[PDB]
């Protein structure tokens, strides 16, 4: 994981560097849900715009981790599920973390019966 | 001995309004026309603690047959029963366990977006026939086991205002939600099952192979998921407090998710997405205007539907 | 037919193993042999819990009979089975679902505390019939209901070294635990259902009338107490992380608490009370030197394992 | 509910007059949990002897409240149930409420089957 990678120190710092830096991107740390079975990459670290939606943001991860269109996926966000047509930007003022970055977490969805 | 049977279990649930919840409601539930689509394992759960809650009218609507994998994960099914046709198995199964049960099957096909339509007019009488089921019915129960199967059901239950309760397993968690319903008094709709992605559901089985997915889980899943999306039509049918969000029952939630690593449980709630390949106001006027014309157009081409709900004009959007 | 069905249910285990968790031990779980101290709702879901999970030998315990209510809530008997014994009626419906079950059922009747002894021999004999079926099973299942029932169980698994798992219901909230052990090696022992009050188990049944408790219960409590109690089992018997209290299944609770009215899960823990009328040190070496001589004093006198276990010394202290 | 009729500033001044004045005694406040189906008294304010155990706080608890011997009961402490060996003092020390004071529910232990 991310943070078990970096103290609070580092991460409370790049957080701070990337806003004093791009003020119109959010920094976001998006990675797989633990027990979770799809797809995922290397890059955890993104930069989206505020302006973007969820549904957008959703877009690059399936599309960046080249996650087929078949298989759908859910992403939490604090153990909420966020509105897809919610702006970046107001995700991040309710949900950023105290180290500055946005944890986002993605999973397949459910689909048997 | 069907009568003394009959006020013996009717007892059971007059005891629980009269010593416990008085101001419960046991007729709503036991006079609530049930729709099962799907009687595979959380179909055959849900079914049972549907009875135990003195529900009397279930309809199943599956089109398989009993395998021989399925016993021991149907709890419907025998050993004896490997071969038969699921859905009116399970109907006459039920009844073997309470006689008095209206427990009908229907071994119907539900036409999945993304398959090739294989017999135009044999699949418009299937779309007519589970309209008419769900028409029928008061609660319709999503226990399908695909993506693609829950969008048909989804659009045609919105479309006649009926009650959706969504199930569906992971290997090791759950979903249990209620799709929102459009009401004119009320801007606030909650979302559906297709509300938090950004892809057209589309087929999923046919290129399948064991790499993509194997479709196994914890036993666990299903009877948790079948319990709780049970104790939620029960809540949600009760009349809720003037100002909360709850009944005598208790809360309503719109989801919930569950995993069994942690033993956790989530409720979690999501308005309607304007996009959404299923409830979204563009897909509902499409087909209050062509309906079968417009359906037959998204289940072959998924894209269109994309088209028509706008996901294409957001996903172009970022496009560029 | 038999052959095919047999495999076919053994892949949908292997596939678990081989396409999701390698380090999955099914053989742990399919060669355990469960002793189901109770065939009512809890025993019935239980044990199709466990057979899903690839279960063969299960032992059904209970003294009663099929009643007219009984179907529509206990997962394996229909209409037709009014009337008849439930252990044996249990196992047979197991082989029913899957013909290679080794189930058996028991009409064993639990000598309860509190209770006067109405014939020392015959249920002398009662006593050392249970010890031994305890003794040769490998996990308990205490599904009893009453909390008098389920102390003779809960001692004699201590005696006898052997995992228990303990459910128990509420009308909208249900209990799945997993007693302690004692172990020499380490000073670290979990509770057991008698460690969290302060009172002898005694008779709580012949006094009872609606007015002291209804019986009743929400569906949904007994199915969820059932998978999660089933899924600890399975997870519980998977070897922990070297720095953790986790399995490839996932977590171990102690204890397992839920509720219907807010959907919640809590996951607790407690130790052994050194005063427990059930696991205390004291009740332990008091069954250790006069076995059977010391427990039908307790069974006639819950006061007396009051002054044995200690639960006395401290209320006298109070009492000052 | 207590904290229902009693807002924070009274609330925390019983607490720190209570302390001052029995320095030996806990402020405790038991009422029963909401859905469970057991009884109740009015007196939901008690101020235990730090010594006493969970146990010994128990049994009045019962007694007090007229409760059966047939019939048990759990108590829950920021949703966890406490030792019954441990000292009222120890658990103050883990639960009280900022108010000062320990908030304890108590419900009917389950028995079905
Ligand atoms: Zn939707
Ligand atoms: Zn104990």
């Amino acid at each position: 994981t991310f943070k078990s990678e970096y103290p609070f120190e580092k991460r409370k710092a790049e957080s701070e560097r990337i806003a004093d830096r791009f003020p119109n991107r959010i920094p976001v740390i998006c990675e797989k849900a633990e027990k979770s079975d799809i797809p995922e990459i290397d890059k955890r670290k993104y930069l989206v715009p505020a302006d973007l939606t969820v549904g957008q943001f959703v877009y690059v991860i399936r599309k960046r981790i080249m996650l087929p269109p078949e298989k759908a996926i859910f992403i939490f966000v604090n153990d909420t599920l966020p509105p897809t047509a919610a702006l970046m930007s107001a995700i991040y003022q309710e949900h950023k973390d105290k180290d500055g970055f946005l944890y986002v977490t993605y999973s397949g969805e459910n689909t048997f019966g | 001995m069907l009568k003394i049977a009959d006020q013996s279990v009717d007892l059971n649930l007059k005891l629980m309004k009269w010593r416990i919840l008085p101001d419960l409601n046991l007729d709503i539930i036991k006079n609530t026309k049930v729709l099962l689509l799907g009687a595979g394992t959380l179909g055959c759960y849900v079914s049972r603690a549907l009875i135990a809650w003195g529900v009397r009218k279930i309809t199943f609507v599956d089109n398989g047959t009993v395998s021989y994998s399925n016993p021991v994960r149907q709890a419907l099914y025998n050993f004896e029963d490997c071969g038969k046709p699921k859905a009116e198995l399970a109907a006459a199964s039920l009844k073997r366990i309470f006689p008095l049960m209206d427990a009908t099957g229907v071994k119907l096909s539900i036409p999945m977006i993304g398959h090739k339509l294989v017999n135009e007019e044999a699949q418009h009488k299937d779309f007519d026939r589970l309209r008419a089921l769900i028409k029928e019915h008061d609660i319709i129960f999503l226990l399908v086991d695909s993506r693609e199967s829950r969008w048909l059901p989804s659009l045609l239950s919105n479309i006649e205002n009926k009650t959706v309760i969504n199930a569906a397993l992971g290997f090791d968690s759950y979903l249990v939600m209620r799709h929102g319903n459009r009401d004119e008094q009320s801007s606030k709709q909650l979302g559906c099952y297709f509300c938090h992605d950004v892809v057209a559901p589309t087929d999923s089985l046919t290129d399948r192979t064991l790499d993509q997915m194997c479709t196994v889980t914890r036993p666990g899943v299903a009877m948790m998921a079948s319990s709780l999306a049970v104790e939620l039509m029960t809540s949600l049918l009760q009349t809720k407090y003037s100002g909360s969000e709850t009944t005598v029952l208790g809360d309503i939630p719109h989801q919930i998710r569950g995993f069994l690593h942690n033993f956790s449980i989530l409720k979690l709630e999501t308005p309607a997405y304007e996009h959404c390949p299923a409830c979204s106001p563009k897909v509902i006027e499409a087909f209050t205007d062509l309906g079968w014309e417009f359906v037959k157009k998204a289940l072959e081409h998924p894209l269109y539907l994309e088209e028509i709900s706008g996901l294409s004009v957001i996903k172009q959007e970022v496009e560029r």
